[PDB]
RNA sequence: UCCCCCGUGCCCAUAGCGGCGUGGAACCACCCGUUCCCAUUCCGAACACGGAAGUGAAACGCGCCAGCGCCGAUGGUACUGGGCGGGCGACCGCCUGGGAGAGUAGGUCGGUGCGGGGG
RNA sequence: UUGACUGGGGCGGUCGCCUCCUAAAAGGUAACGGAGGCGCCCAAAGGUCCCCUCAGGCGGGACGGAAAUCCGCCGGAGAGC
RNA sequence: UGGUUCUCCCCGAAAUGACUUUAGGGUCAGCCUCAGGCGCUGACUGGGGCCUGUAGAGCACUGAUAGGGCUAGGGGGCGCCUACCAAACCCUGUCAAACUCCGAAGGGUCCCAGGUGGAGCCUGGGAGUGAGGGCGCGAGCGAUAACGUCCGCGUCCGAGCGCGGGAACAACCGAGACCGCCAGCUAAGGCCCCCAAGUCUGGGCUAAGUGGUAAAGGAUGUGGCGCCGCGAAGACAGCCAGGAGGUUGGCUUAGAAGCAGCCAUCCUUUAAAGAGUGCGUAAUAGCUCACUGGUCGAGUGGCGCCGCGCCGAAAAUGAUCGGGGC
């Protein structure tokens, strides 16, 4: 909700930023293919997330739209598009961890995310943890 | 703080860096671009009287001869906090003018 | 724990990676060497050992060095280690993260609400001769309210917390 | 030769901040005064002149400390001149040279020419 | 005589100059691509010499906002131009 | 706009910039050719010296950001209090063409060298071009549409619709055609026949005619590797038999007393342990193991990456991988 905007499409090269690590939560949802995820999609996932286990734990959505997706009105050529119209999106490079759950069973957690994946226009993978950290 | 550096505005080589203490005044001829000093004329770190101004002169005469001796003349004055006033080198010899 | 650490000569990191090895490096104010292990090896150890407990490497020539893993790198696409820097311990007081355990069950069940491991394990200055396995968290008397952090831990001897102190190390929050 | 100190330049934070004791014989400063020179939109605060009684408390100088700051490898990757495969495509990969940024180990409370005064 | 551009023409918009970006680490670089200015102003807002150093933040202060003016620390530039 | 007449030889473009009542026209520059003149200075390469601000990356400024912490202020009863509704501020995570603490490869230029080339440089005569196009890589516009559209570096076509391959086919792969030969070696791609040259020699995979070019998403389709159980505390499949007692605790009980729904997850006690996964109505009342003996005496259940394949798969004149046929 700010700054001067209606920006350049730009492209998604290798996913040099497609691969973080569960930061909070317990289990997670990492992306396999690069893409633009419409807020419309995030919610549509998150919602079903919470909704899968009514009155459950916590949901963390690390990805976040901010890129304005413009579009023409159904005509020809003459200056950038009315822009936005539908809205904004976030850019996901294969490997980024989109959503992550916690405070619940793996049977409940794992199965929860699985659904989300159906909402997102990508191919996903689910992860656990115990991996990366900065301890000794 | 005083960022004076009234100097720094010295481009024509040869600097007559002065320095007034609270009893003794020191003057010094320096070559920049090649950091080194040549002529020197302190106040009491020399000897002479005990009167600032009075001294401030006989202390400059010092630089005169001393300098001229090794082929020095045209130069520019100096010292930043200086405040061109009491302390003085109003003396013959050096073509530093003033 | 322990596991062979075969000396890295210095040729084709991928060659390893791909072959079966796992480039690494061991160092301290004194030592600094190129090493390599084996996925299945390192994994089987770290997966459980991580970097909370001591690791001793068996160099092909007698050597038996006390160490810890300061950092491991990942190949973004499909998390798989790429490199590893080993901290060859000795005696000087050293820094390191030590695990924490949240036992019991703080109020947060009637209406729900679950905690949030705000700092699974923390770093505290300590001398090697003493290296606590994991530390305890006597929290269970706080609801959606506040949370604990910094000096709210029975940090045993030689455990001068090495943080702020102020790092919120835990917190309980509402459900969905 | 090696110490101490007053001027100065250079490197341009590894010399910084903040702590901790020290130095007054010399230097330096603060001090002693406002008659003269000259002073502050009002103040000798600062500029300035004349004096040296008192002081090292300020300020500066010199040491020690790592808590902040600054520096910071090696490894390893990202990316990449050039060359080149796979797949329908979206994209993935190799060969040959180059090679960070972050982060780790760790380093640092300076270094160094010139001229002076003192043992 | 009743202009040109123009993802046909008309309608619409535009037409010179300045500044970012696009622009792919020398320059230069398109599109009816993204985004803003100019068609003036200073007789001091110009010379030179000599001085001073900001904005903020924190306390403390009669009237006094949440910055009127004062005093005290901190603040290398985020003010000014 | 159309037309422009004999022959051979040599070199050979351009479809860009600027200004144009200019936009299918023109002037100058750029690229071409000829003459003369200067002679190693050319392209490209090696070694040095600076310039740079992209790719990556990073939040130190500009902004944006999810969660927690702390906390001016601001709602709600109103003092205490209460969910980040929420300023700054600190963490944890991040994002950016018009952000940068940082920063490559690379590019530009100067010097010293290499480099005799249809290289260069100077002057002058003659031009044409100023309608490009495809492909690859980097970006805009588009819809991460177009044989779309604009630029940037390169290339090929243009002018190489001359030659080999790709079934056919300007620009994809190979390669720059003075001419002749019933000579040889090789490119690409090929070697079952049409159709030149292996039905060549090992080692594996696939049974769809896949190969013979469709996606999310699906399935004990196959073949090869891995980790967790756990099997004389000898069931993994038939199979016998109990199908335990306070369990029949919660709103709603009209009924939860698993076999309504939100609150439990203790106990008694052993065949063992259902805090009950399951066919129901009015609960309840019955059924099978989710546990255990007898024989039976052996590999069985649970997840996961890899190779190939399968479902997902509907269009119009007769069909087919170029065909035959594998």
């Amino acid at each position: 909700r700010m700054k001067y905007r209606k920006q350049q499409r730009g492209r998604l090269k290798g996913a040099t930023k497609g691969g973080d690590y569960v930061a909070f939560g317990d289990y997670g949802l990492v992306a396999l293919e690069p893409a633009w995820i419409t807020a419309q999609q995030i919610e549509a996932a998150r919602v079903a997330m919470v909704r899968h286990f009514r009155r459950g734990g916590k949901i963390f959505i690390r990805i976040f739209p901010d890129k304005p997706y413009t579009k023409k009105p159904l005509e020809v050529r003459m200056g950038k598009g009315k822009g936005n119209v539908e809205g904004y999106v976030a850019v996901v490079k294969p490997g980024r961890v989109m959503f992550e759950v916690a405070g619940v069973t793996e049977e409940q957690a794992m199965e929860a995310l699985r659904i989300a994946g159906h909402k997102l226009p990508i191919k996903t993978k689910i992860v656990r943890r115990d991996a990366y950290d900065e301890a000794q | 703080k005083f960022r004076v550096r009234n100097r720094i505005k010295r481009t024509g080589r040869l600097r007559l860096s002065v320095f007034r203490s609270l009893k003794h005044i020191y003057a010094q001829i320096i070559d920049d671009e090649k950091g080194v000093t040549l002529v020197s004329a302190s106040s009491l770190a020399l000897k002479l009287k005990g009167n600032k101004t009075e001294v401030a002169r006989q202390v400059g005469r010092a630089l005169a001869e001393k300098a001229l001796a090794l082929g020095i003349k045209q130069v520019a004055f100096d010292r930043g906090p200086y405040k061109y006033h009491g302390r003085v080198k109003a003396l013959a010899e050096g073509a530093r003018e003033g | 724990y322990r596991l062979k650490a075969y000396y890295r000569e210095g040729e084709k990191p991928s060659a390893l990676r791909r072959a079966g090895k796992l480039p690494g490096v061991m160092y301290n104010r004194h030592l600094n060497r190129k090493v390599y292990v084996d996925l299945v090896e390192f994994d089987k150890v770290f997966r459980q050992a991580s970097i909370h407990h001591v690791i001793v490497l068996e160099l092909p020539d007698g050597q038996s060095l006390p160490t810890l893993v300061r950092q491991v790198n990942l190949d973004k696409r499909r998390r798989r280690p790429e490199h590893v820097d080993f901290f060859v311990l000795s005696d000087e007081p050293v820094e390191m993260y030590v695990p924490l355990r949240f036992v019991g069950t703080p109020a947060g069940v009637r209406a729900g609400g679950v905690l949030q491991e705000i700092h699974r394990d923390i770093l505290v200055k300590v001398s090697p001769r003493n290296i606590p396995e994991f530390i305890e968290v006597d929290v269970s008397g706080l609801e959606i309210g506040d949370s604990l952090h910094a000096s709210d831990l029975k940090l045993p001897p030689g455990v001068e917390l090495a943080v702020s102190p102020e790092e919120t190390i835990a917190a309980v929050v509402p459900p969905e």
